[PDB]
């Protein structure tokens, strides 16, 4: 609830390159790179375009975003004039998964033609950097071809990294389109890998094979998660089937251990890509993952018979053991497909939960796209939005889509709260949202005495010789929040007396005999609560007429954007869920 | 000088249209006391009847070629279908016996061929259909055709669970030309009729 | 010679019905146990070859002369240009038992190694095409599959191993040829030549 | 000593077509026995002399169809076992594995028409050296025969063979396009209410006919 | 007898070279034999 959406960070790339496919953060273990992969952007090697590029962009002082390729060898050979690989239009830049120094840009379109006979089999390859190193990491590439092997595997599309630096690549297309999620460590990738070998087969290789007959064309791992789901502090394999059972979707949780069925899920929907897109983080407190699936292809019954395209998102919920709860989470606008940009938040306010972020990409005004941000809270996941985000640039024939590719759980900013890469394809625009620091602000208003009588008469108006009744008014400020900020807060109290009288107010202040008071208080957050006191009375007896309703004083603050701004230049916002104004009452006794 | 009334057993077939019955490959059975089987063979002198089957209709927009392709044994509900699901390995010939029945006003022609071990056939391959058991059928001369073979095979008892050695085969060679004074659509009947089976091996009961 | 047209007995209408005379007419040359008995050559795979006689191409001349036959019997003497030692193994053993030398081996001599076979098939004839062919069965566990499992030409491929003749491994082999003698065969089927798209198929004839 | 022999140079080498049989290497081998099995056949031109087989027209088909204009003729066909109108034979099915013949060639002739049509019809062989006969009275000169559609309704023609030589090729040259073994003509010569019905014509080896000189055709 | 041109008697005697064929206790021959020919009616010279 606090994207920097007035002056984001703005990243471009080459025309018709989709540059926002693919994103990723990166930290050099400060400084800070983005990873934007273009599939379709101008490759160094010669007589191929349109390959490919992971491009390396810059966000400390100015953007320099530069095009990075890791391995730019050209079509190798095998044979006798026939080129061994065909990395014309591979669409390199799908799914571009870091950890920390690990780069990981993987291909699922990377052509490999077959050993034995002339032909040309998408088998997918990744490129990855672990810190200084450039290794190739292709475990569907090796004895397996075409049809009865991994021929259309497209090693490389759901990937995700684990805790224990376990590689986890999962390709729906493995043995007749029925799937593989083969996960490797890095260093069977960095001392068993070997350019002159064109069957790489690693050691410990932990995934599944063929099964019977109704497996057949399911996408077993569309969607990689990794955490804990059975009680042992290794992250699991959570692989996405959502051509599960006459086209429904099932989720099938693999061990991250010895690759092991923990639990089964059931879709909502036929047809529907029950596993599009899935998250595994703590949502409820207790140091567990929780996968969130997503379902963009979902139609809600709706009140008028027919069915509209809005999209669905189950939040599970995961206690001690294994008992997932599912919270159905509906879209909003049609053809939206809500549950295509799923990513983890973390601590975005550090409000002792994590957060995530779900954008619709298809949705929102002129099909451009509305990032929706779910904040954590103590009991699960809220359900109803709590910002609504639009795009900048147009479209040309590819539709908008703003926001497909995005990540989380890493501070890119420098300051304690993770940013947003919101990477939109459609548009080749890759826009980044800053997390603005969030301000817990704690005000107060304490007006006694309470009860307020008419012929008290206890101080004594300025200027002239009648007593009259007053009563004071302290008021008290304080704010804390996390955070690299300036702590002098410049707030703007606005003093307001008796908000219900539309008629002449009853309620003045006598420094300023004035009922509406401006007032400037710069306070200092993480201090001490600064409050302030001051006298105010109540009107002469034969001015007024109602003596039975309560003085409601109203005071309405609001940060003075000016001076809040240091190193990186972003004004800070006040915490969700709470007004930056407060009012109480009065009572006057007859 | 005509004999021209079939039977088998206790069925008869009289045709007065018979323009000869074509024995094929053989006159007589081969041995049937083999030594695959120890001597524990014995004929079932009641399978031999003819039971009638449908093949197809052959109506005037059939072009060369409309072939019909039944494995002989099919499903018998009767005495020699039980011999079936009751006995193991079992040996026998055929003696089929086609019908067009239409009238001598129609035209064009229809082979018939017993043919042994057949598929995966060519319309090309068509032509040369004659080189098997035939007998052609046309409305102008005859309306049956009856073709007996023996028992051909890999080797001397079958398991026609798993195995049919025979395939009665009907294909078109001329179009049916109707007139104003022929018959507008015939219909292909047969009764097929096995020749002195031998039974070898008796299943358990299912129960 | 006016026949009856459908009783399909044979009638052989000869020369003399317009007047003339037929002459002696010899048919060595046609005879099934002449023009069976020579070389063939197959394609083989590098070490295990199943000696099957329907391994034989279809254009050649005794490949597709034998399937004329639906039932055929004939001993198998093989001729194989090979390096390494050839271990010929008998009809339905282990396929483990071709590394054995106690098996009929034939040590390199050069160029190449023949060898007379015997019929070593249980079958008292064997055969070439089977009905119904491919039956585990029928047909063994799903399997599909996908697109083209339906219409696809490869049924008529025989599984069970028994109308072999055996099995030969060596290191290499090169190129083996078959050779079928005392051949009988049975019950004839259609033999096919090829299609002209002219008038007549003129090829180009050998020509001083 | 020992006997003495002289290995003796250009003999010896593997022919592929030679009376020599290999040395065997494991004996002792009684095979099932097959006595009476039945269906033998010993030399593939009984099978060509006993079993007719089709012949291909204009569109696919055995059968040729009666003409109800002017023209007269039926089929003109080539003679030779390469021609078009013998393709699918099984009589030119073996004589593509040889180079050269001899003797007649049967035709048969079976008519498909109702009880109420019938027609006529001749056949006429003219020898090479001139244009062959588009009429049947210009076809009357050759070595011809007629027939009418009547109770028995098939016909059986041998065809003679004349020639120079004593055996003629059954392959076609390829780069000789005259055809100069011989022309086959049949015609018709009237038909009563015979429109649109058909005559169904067959090919099978001769009494005489015999092949010569085996060669491998490989589907050429 | 097939395909051997050789007068002399075979070296290996007759069940080292081929195999041994059983008795237990051809038709196109026949069949091609059996073939009318002729006429069918009375025919003139
Ligand atoms: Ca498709
Ligand atoms: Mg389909």
């Amino acid at each position: 609830f606090n994207l920097d959406v007035d002056s984001p960070a703005e990243y471009s790339g080459p025309e018709g390159s989709y540059f926002g496919f693919a994103v990723d953060f990166f930290v050099p273990s400060s400084r800070m790179f983005l990873l934007v992969g273009a599939p379709k952007a101008n490759t160094t090697q010669p007589g191929i375009v349109e390959g490919g590029q992971v491009l390396k962009c810059d966000w400390s002082s100015t953007r320099r975003c530069q095009p990075i390729e890791f391995d730019a060898t050209g079509n190798r050979d095998y044979a006798k004039d026939d080129p061994l690989e065909f990395k014309s239009h591979q669409w390199f830049g799908a799914s571009v998964r870091s950890k920390q120094d690990k780069i990981l840009a993987c291909a699922p379109l990377y052509h490999w033609r077959t050993e034995m006979k002339q032909e040309r089999e998408p088998v997918g390859t990744c490129f990855l950097q672990d810190g200084t190193k450039t290794v190739e990491y292709a475990p569907c590439r090796s004895q397996d071809i075409d049809a009865d092997g991994q021929g259309f595997c497209q090693g490389g599309f759901s990937i995700d990294f684990t805790k224990a630096d376990r590689v986890l690549l999962g390709g729906p297309g493995s043995f007749y389109w029925q799937g593989q999620l083969i996960s490797d460590q890095v260093a069977e990738i960095v001392s068993k890998y070997d350019p002159n070998v064109y069957s790489i087969k690693y050691n410990n290789q932990l995934a599944t094979r063929t099964a019977q007959a109704i497996f057949d064309d399911s996408y077993l791992g569309y969607s990689v998660a990794v955490g804990d789901f059975n009680g042992d502090g290794i992250d699991d394999f959570v692989s996405g089937v959502p051509r599960a059972a006459r086209t429904l979707g099932m989720v099938y949780i693999y061990d991250g251990k010895n690759m092991s069925s923990l639990y089964n899920f059931t879709g909502e929907q036929m047809a529907a890509y029950f596993g599009f897109s899935v998250a595994a983080t703590d949502i409820n407190g207790d140091d567990y993952a929780d996968v969130f699936i997503g379902a963009p292809l979902f139609m809600d019954r709706g009140s008028d018979g027919k069915l509209q395209e809005v999209g669905q998102v189950s939040v599970s919920l995961q206690r001690a053991s294994g008992d997932f709860q599912t919270t159905k989470l509906n879209g909003f606008e049609v053809f939206a497909r809500f549950g295509s940009a799923i990513a983890p938040l973390g601590d975005l306010d550090q409000d002792g939960f994590n957060d995530i972020a779900i954008a619709a990409p298809y949705g929102g005004e002129d099909k451009k796209g509305i990032v929706y941000i779910f904040n954590g809270r103590s009991t699960g996941l809220n359900a109803v939005p709590s910002q609504i985000l639009e795009g900048q640039w147009a479209a040309r024939s590819c539709p908008p889509s703003f926001g497909y590719s995005m990540k989380g759980a890493t501070d890119i900013d420098k300051n304690g709260y993770p940013d947003l890469i919101v990477g939109a394809f459609g548009v080749d625009r890759a826009i980044l949202y800053r997390a603005r620091p969030v301000i817990t602000v704690n005000a107060g208003l304490e007006v006694y005495p309470s009860i307020l009588n008419q012929d008290n008469k206890t101080c004594s108006l300025p200027g002239t010789a009648l007593k009259v009744s007053c009563f004071n008014v302290r008021f008290c400020l304080k704010a804390d929040g996390k955070g690299v900020l300036p702590r002098k807060l410049n707030f703007q109290v606005e003093l307001l007396l008796d908000k219900l009288k539309g008629a002449i107010r009853r309620a003045l202040f006598l420094y300023s005999r004035s009922p509406s008071h401006s007032k400037n208080m710069t306070i200092s957050r993480g201090g001490l609560m600064q409050c302030e006191e001051l006298i105010a009375y109540l009107r002469d007896e034969s001015e007024f007429r109602d003596k039975l309703t309560p003085i409601t004083i109203f005071m309405e603050y609001r940060l003075d954007y000016r001076t809040a701004a240091d190193t990186t230049g972003l004004q800070p916002i006040l915490n969700q869920f709470t007004p930056a104004n407060i009012s109480r009452q009065a009572h006057i006794l007859l | 000088d005509r004999i021209l009334t079939t039977r088998n057993g206790h069925t008869t077939s009289t045709t007065q249209s018979s323009v000869g019955v074509t024995y094929g490959y053989a006159t007589a059975e081969d041995f049937v006391s083999g030594p695959n089987t120890s001597g524990l063979e014995t004929r079932v002198a009641q399978a031999e009847r003819f039971f009638k089957t449908h093949l197809f209709d052959w109506v005037t927009s059939d072009p060369f070629g409309r072939c019909h392709l039944l494995e002989l044994p099919t499903d018998h509900k009767g005495v020699y279908g039980y011999l079936t699901d009751s006995y193991a390995y079992m040996r026998n010939g055929w003696d089929v016996e086609v019908t067009a029945v239409g009238n001598q006003f129609n035209g064009g022609c229809l082979l018939v061929a017993m043919v042994p071990e057949l598929c995966s056939i060519q319309k090309r391959e068509l032509y040369q259909l004659t080189l098997f058991p035939h007998q052609f059928i046309n409305p102008r001369t005859n309306m049956t055709a009856h073709i007996t073979v023996p028992f051909v095979g890999v080797n001397r008892y079958d398991q026609y669970k798993v195995h049919k050695p025979w395939t009665l085969v009907v294909m078109v060679v001329a179009p049916l030309t109707v007139n104003s004074e022929g018959a507008p659509q015939i219909k292909v009947y047969a009764n097929i009729a096995p020749t002195n089976v031998h039974v070898a091996g008796e299943f358990p009961s299912k129960e | 010679t006016t026949s009856a047209g459908e009783s399909a007995d044979p009638v052989t209408a000869t020369v003399e019905n317009y007047g003339g005379e037929t002459q002696v007419q010899r048919r060595q040359h046609t005879d099934v146990s002449f023009i069976l008995d020579r070389f063939v050559k197959v394609t083989p795979k590098d070490q295990i070859n199943v000696l099957d006689l329907m391994q034989t191409p279809a254009h050649t001349l005794v490949g597709a002369l034998l399937r004329t036959a639906t039932y055929y019997f004939a001993d198998l003497e093989v001729a194989v240009k090979h390096e390494g030692n050839l271990t010929w193994v008998p009809n339905g053993a282990p396929e483990a038992a071709l590394d054995n030398t106690t098996n009929p081996t034939a040590y390199h001599k050069a160029p190449l190694t023949r060898l007379a076979l015997p019929y070593t098939a249980p079958h008292r004839v064997l055969a070439t095409v089977y009905n119904g062919n491919s039956k585990y069965g029928d047909g063994t566990v799903a399997n599909v599959r996908g697109d083209l499992q339906v219409l696809a030409q490869k049924a008529a491929r025989a599984l069970p191993t028994s109308f072999n003749y055996g099995a030969i491994k060596a290191t290499r082999v090169t190129e083996l040829l078959y050779r079928m003698k005392r051949a009988e065969t049975y019950c004839p089927r259609p033999l096919l030549a090829i299609h002209p798209d002219q008038a007549r198929h003129k090829q180009k004839i050998v020509a001083p | 000593g020992i006997f003495p022999v002289a290995c003796s140079d250009g003999y010896g080498g593997l022919v592929t077509t030679d009376p020599k049989t290999a040395d065997p290497a494991y004996g002792k081998v009684f095979n099932p026995p097959r006595n009476m099995l039945p269906g033998r056949f010993t030399n593939f031109l009984d099978v060509a002399e006993a079993c007719p087989t089709f012949l291909h027209f204009e569109g696919d088909v055995p059968y040729v169809t009666t003409k109800t204009d002017s023209d007269r003729v039926l089929a003109q066909f080539d003679l030779s076992l390469a021609a078009k109108h013998m393709s699918n034979t099984f009589l030119a099915g073996l004589a593509q594995y040889y180079t050269q013949y001899s003797g007649t060639i049967n035709l048969h002739f079976m008519f498909t028409g109702p009880t109420d049509a019938k027609a006529r019809y001749m056949i006429a062989y003219a020898p090479p050296g001139m244009e062959p006969p588009k009429t049947p009275e210009a076809a009357a000169h050759c070595i011809h025969a007629e027939w009418d559609t009547g109770l028995n309704s098939k016909f059986t023609f041998s065809i003679p063979y004349l020639s120079a030589a004593d055996y003629t090729y059954t392959a076609s040259d390829v780069a000789e396009t005259t055809n100069v073994q011989g022309w086959v003509c049949l015609f018709q010569i009237t038909h009563g209410k015979a429109d649109g019905d058909a005559l169904v014509v067959l090919a099978s080896a001769g009494k005489d006919f015999e092949l010569r000189l085996p060669v491998d055709a490989r589907t050429q | 007898s097939g395909n051997t041109g050789s007068i002399i008697n075979n070296y290996y005697m007759q069940q080292y070279q081929n195999s041994m064929d059983t008795q237990l206790g051809d038709w196109f021959s026949k069949l091609a034999s059996s073939a009318f020919s002729g006429l069918f009616g009375a025919l003139l010279a």
